[PDB]
């Protein structure tokens, strides 16, 4: 079980900057993958999530309609598209797999944590 | 199987009243020479019943409910009506109570049966040397997960398709009380043509089988007798009533056989009998019940004088 | 969403005493909560799932309970390797919210 | 059987020796409502129905009439008028193997409260009042059937307690199950056997005061017209 | 209150709703209340059935209840 993140960097708010979290040491199943972010200096915030049999996408309250999701189970890689960036999005991005792919009680996931790529959105 | 009958002629939905019919014994209690009142689901008096026939030009089997109470009164000549169907949804998803009469025994089976749109029975080969022999069985298609089986005493039915006036009644009331399915029966010779007599026939319980199932709707089995879709039935008629939670008054003789009964919530004269606990009432004035006014609207009572939002100096403003 | 409040915002404790940590929801939450621990500059690790179930690798001196809306959490004895921040997190409905934090320091 | 589909067993036509169940290997609780656990031996009953299901040691107190919680209002509810006995015992050896043998599916959510003596088999998705689920289970769409998740190393509040609930009915019909004492109607009177009109289904008689005045003899079908003992002022 | 002639006299009913007018329910309003099933008859007979307010009921011929 190893999660490797990449794609972060300096980006002016307004343009795209695509990042990826690599999934390794994880057998193929119906687990729900979620995102996570954290601005340094304070606690955590949740970004997005994708569950089994595709569909079922959801974001946080104030980030509606500016991120795009696609999951490829063959490559075992995760893709998030960046769109309409603002200055408050500066954080280190965390990817979690929640490791409870049981049909009964898929929720309450044990959020695994990788190294975490950092995005610096400076004006 | 998928056999359907097209020998049904359209008839208007008539109604028939019940004068003093639909009263049974409420429990296993012996009462003698005592006027006792009880409260249980019986058929209310002066109530319309549905118009259904089991004859060769009307042949019907709608799906009719069970939870509202059923009063089954049928007049029989040549034993066309054999069995009844009871179930929750009347498919194989849930359990069902089946009563089948194959002219030898009153067989009761409680399994996960499957029905078509019109189950019936087939008495065929009436060309020459008929002798009224059974030919086919079209009650169910398949059965599984049986939970109860009952076999009655053996006897012999007279399957000769006689024609004429009705000579008997077979009245039945069906209700399930904590899984106990109670079947009431009564058999009295009369003569009539179409309707029911405006008298009394005190029904008696026959069997109380341990069932436990839920029964929302119900149907019935009717036979066919003609001298696959062109066969007709015999000469029978059945009526369906509805039972209500009304209090009734019962009088008992020396044997404790009920000779007559009244409904308390029918007529204020019957309210007097129900209050005075006597079938005979002398001349006078008696209190029966209490009058109340049923309200129509339920309003939370209550209007307000509240301050209005300052919309004036932001809407009709001299300069924006 | 869900407004999550935690009390107290800060605390000071020694080694071996008793400290109670509580979070309060705005509605019925039943038991879908998590107890988290966060060292500065380190990855998170779950301790208590569904507010009563111990996680693997956690010795049983971390005990939490509660039902309905108000909850509680009791620490039997403190160690040098627990002085960090705490939050309350739920898993009922549309986007989740974390706690505001509570720091325990050497007194 | 599981909690969402509890087994309902009918017993009849047998003598029930309750005493061996009364004193045996340790039952965790014995709470009989409306029936004496001590005087039960000299009783006759009309029907005995068992309700076998497995719960933890925490919500055993919820299997009792008049209280709410997580299970008593969602899986199994007893009537307010309840004449029966509740039994429970630990099953740490017979069940709860290491690895989560959770064939113990219990329902989490229901549309409304549960009327007594009702089972729920259908596993349709929970409420989702804002956004209809439309037959998916992605998010805000929970499978209400939940596995208990038992482990043999769990605490005493997380141990599988096999709960059997017995329900009876006292002195209102012919009795098919009786005690070990060598048709169950008990009373004091003088037998004045006469020709009361026995209808083929009748089993007991009653006077104006709703007391027993005539009793069907258990062996033969004739009538024991009981009469209260002679008494008066002195 | 209902005037019952006697079960072994007849079966007709003169039902008296007490304390009410004849609008909230052979119509006659008493001080006792509204009366239905009986027709007002000015000419006076001997009292048989007491209801109140100086009003009584009897049976005079075709048989019907009179107030
Ligand atoms: C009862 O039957 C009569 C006669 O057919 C009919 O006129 C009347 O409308 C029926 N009333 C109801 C409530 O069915
Ligand atoms: C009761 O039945 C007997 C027959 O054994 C009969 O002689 C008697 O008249 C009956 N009494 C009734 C019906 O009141
Ligand atoms: C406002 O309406 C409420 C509604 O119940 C009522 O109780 C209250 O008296 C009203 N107050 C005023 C000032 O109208
Ligand atoms: C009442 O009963 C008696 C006795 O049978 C009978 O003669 C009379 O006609 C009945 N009716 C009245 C109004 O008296
Ligand atoms: C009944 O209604 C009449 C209609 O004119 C009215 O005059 C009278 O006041 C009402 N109340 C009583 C007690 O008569
Ligand atoms: C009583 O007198 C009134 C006076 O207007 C008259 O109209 C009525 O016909 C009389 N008879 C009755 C009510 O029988």
């Amino acid at each position: 079980v190893q999660l490797v993140e990449s794609g972060g960097g300096l980006v002016q708010p307004g343009r795209s900057l695509r990042l990826s979290c690599a999934a390794s040491g994880f057998n193929f199943d119906d687990y729900a993958m979620h995102w996570a972010r954290q601005v340094p200096g304070k606690g955590l915030e949740w970004v997005s999530g994708i569950s089994g049999n595709s569909g079922s996408v959801e974001y946080a309250d104030s980030v509606k309609g500016r991120f795009a999701m696609s999951r490829d189970n063959a490559k075992n890689s995760l893709y998030l598209e960046m769109n309409s960036l603002r200055t408050e999005d500066t954080a280190l991005y965390y990817c979690a797999k929640e490791t409870t792919p049981w049909g009964i009680y898929r929720s309450g996931g044990l959020d695994v944590w990788g190294q975490g790529t950092t995005v610096t959105v400076s004006s | 199987q998928c056999v359907n009958l097209t020998t049904r002629t359209q008839l208007p939905p008539a109604y028939t009243n019940s004068f003093t019919r639909g009263v049974y014994y409420p429990d296993k209690v012996f009462r003698s020479s005592v006027l006792h009142s009880t409260q249980d689901l019986f058929l209310p008096f002066f109530s319309n019943v549905t118009w259904f026939h089991a004859i060769h030009k009307r042949f019907d089997n709608p799906v009719l409910p069970f939870n509202d109470g059923v009063y089954f009164a049928s007049t029989e000549k040549s034993n066309i009506i054999r069995g009844w169907i009871f179930g929750t949804t009347l498919d194989s998803k849930t359990q069902s109570l089946l009563i089948v009469n194959n002219a030898t025994n009153v067989v009761i089976k409680v399994c996960e049966f499957q029905f078509c749109n019109d189950p019936f029975l087939g008495v065929y080969y009436h060309k020459n040397n008929k002798s009224w022999m059974e030919s086919e069985f079209r009650v169910y298609s398949s059965a599984n997960n049986c939970t109860f089986e009952y076999v009655s005493q053996p006897f012999l039915m007279d399957l000769e398709g006689k024609q004429g006036n009705f000579k008997n009644l077979r009245e039945f009331v069906f209700k399930n009380i904590d899984g106990y399915f109670k079947i009431y029966s009564k058999h009295t010779p009369i003569n009539l043509v179409r309707d029911l007599p405006q008298g009394f026939s005190a029904l008696e319980p026959l069997v109380d089988l341990p069932i436990g199932i839920n029964i929302t709707r119900f149907q019935t089995l009717l036979a066919l007798h003609r001298s696959s879709s062109g066969w007709t039935a015999g000469a029978a008629a059945y009526y369906v009533g509805y039972l209500q939670p009304r209090t009734f008054l019962l009088k008992y003789n020396e044997n404790g056989t009920i000779t007559d009964a009244v409904d308390c919530a029918l007529d204020p004269l019957s309210e007097t009998k129900c209050t005075l606990k006597s079938f005979t009432v002398e001349k006078g004035i008696y209190q029966t019940s209490n009058f109340r006014v049923q309200p129509t609207e339920s309003i939370v009572r209550f209007p307000n004088i509240t301050n209005l939002c300052p919309f004036g100096e932001v809407f009709n403003a001299t300069r924006f | 969403d869900i407004q999550m409040t935690q009390s107290p915002s800060s605390l000071s404790a020694s080694v071996g005493d008793r400290v109670t940590i509580t979070c309060r929801a705005s509605q019925s939450i039943h038991s879908f909560l998590s107890w988290y621990q966060q060292k500065p500059g380190k990855a998170p690790k779950l301790l208590i799932n569904s507010a009563s179930t111990l996680q693997s690798g956690v010795p049983p001196w971390f005990s939490g309970s509660g039902s309905g809306t108000d909850f509680t959490l009791t620490i039997s004895s403190l160690q040098p390797e627990d002085f960090a921040t705490y939050y309350c997190q739920q898993s009922y409905i549309a986007p989740w919210t974390f706690g505001q934090g509570t720091k325990v320091e050497i007194k | 059987a599981s909690v969402y589909a509890w087994n309902r067993k009918r017993i009849s036509n047998c003598v029930a020796d309750y005493s061996v169940l009364y004193n045996s290997a340790s039952f965790s609780t014995f709470k009989c409502y409306g029936v004496s656990p001590t005087k039960l031996n000299d009783l006759c009953f009309t029907n005995v129905y068992a309700d076998s299901f497995v719960i933890r040691g925490d919500e055993v107190r919820q299997i009792a009439p008049g209280q709410t919680g997580k299970i008593a209002d969602y899986n199994y509810k007893l009537p307010d008028d309840f004449t029966g006995c509740v039994i429970a015992w630990n099953s740490n050896n017979l069940d709860s193997k290491v690895g989560g043998n959770y064939n113990y599916l219990y329902r989490l959510f229901r549309k409304s409260n549960l009327k007594p003596f009702e089972r729920d088999i259908s596993t349709e998705i929970y409420q989702a009042g804002s956004t209809p689920c439309n037959g998916v289970e992605g998010f805000n769409c929970y499978f209400p059937l939940q596995s208990y998740g038992f482990q043999p190393t769990n605490g005493v509040g997380y141990q599988p307690y096999r709960v059997v609930v017995l329900s009876f009915e006292l002195l209102h019909a012919p009795a098919t199950v009786c005690g070990p004492k060598k048709n169950g109607l008990t009373g004091t009177g003088v037998l004045t056997e006469s020709n009361k009109k026995f209808l083929p289904f009748q089993q007991f008689g009653r006077d104006i005061a709703d007391t027993t005045d005539a009793v069907r003899d258990p062996q033969t079908l004739e009538i024991l017209d009981i009469t209260p003992c002679s008494f008066g002022g002195v | 209150s209902v005037i019952t002639p006697g079960t072994n006299t007849s079966n007709q009913v003169a039902v008296l709703y007490q304390d009410v007018n004849c609008t909230e329910v052979n119509v006659f309003q008493t001080r006792a209340g509204c009366l239905i099933g009986a027709e007002h008859v000015n000419n006076s007979y001997e009292c048989d059935i007491p209801i109140g307010a100086g009003i009584c009921a009897s049976y005079q011929t075709s048989q019907s209840i009179i107030a």
